[PDB]
């Protein structure tokens, strides 16, 4: 080969794997007052319920 | 709307791997061309009759 490829440029080459986001994840729940103590005979179970 | 979008971090992930051969690395002085080898071909003894 010739005397003059070392002067030739040889960069490494790399992957370069890209990851964007993830996802917010999100839940609601709603707790009544009025009609709750309706059922729930006594006022510990209605906590239970609660927890 | 308007602003640039920021990267976090780039890994690069990496190991290196052996050899599973590396305690046959002998060592030698890179002079010479070729390389030859031999053993000893076999004599079995005699019976001597001394007439």
């Amino acid at each position: 080969k010739n005397e003059e490829l070392m002067l030739k440029r040889n960069y490494p080459r790399m992957a370069t794997k890209l990851y964007g986001n993830g996802i917010v994840k999100k839940q609601k729940f709603t707790l009544n007052n009025n009609d709750t103590r309706f059922n729930f005979q006594t006022l510990a179970d209605a906590t239970n319920y609660a927890l | 709307k308007y602003l640039f979008p920021k990267i976090n971090e780039t890994l690069l992930i990496d190991i290196a791997l052996g050899n599973r051969f590396n305690w046959l690395a002998k060592e030698q002085d890179f002079i010479g061309q070729y390389s030859e080898e031999y053993v000893i071909m076999d004599t079995v003894p005699i019976n001597m009759d001394l007439s």
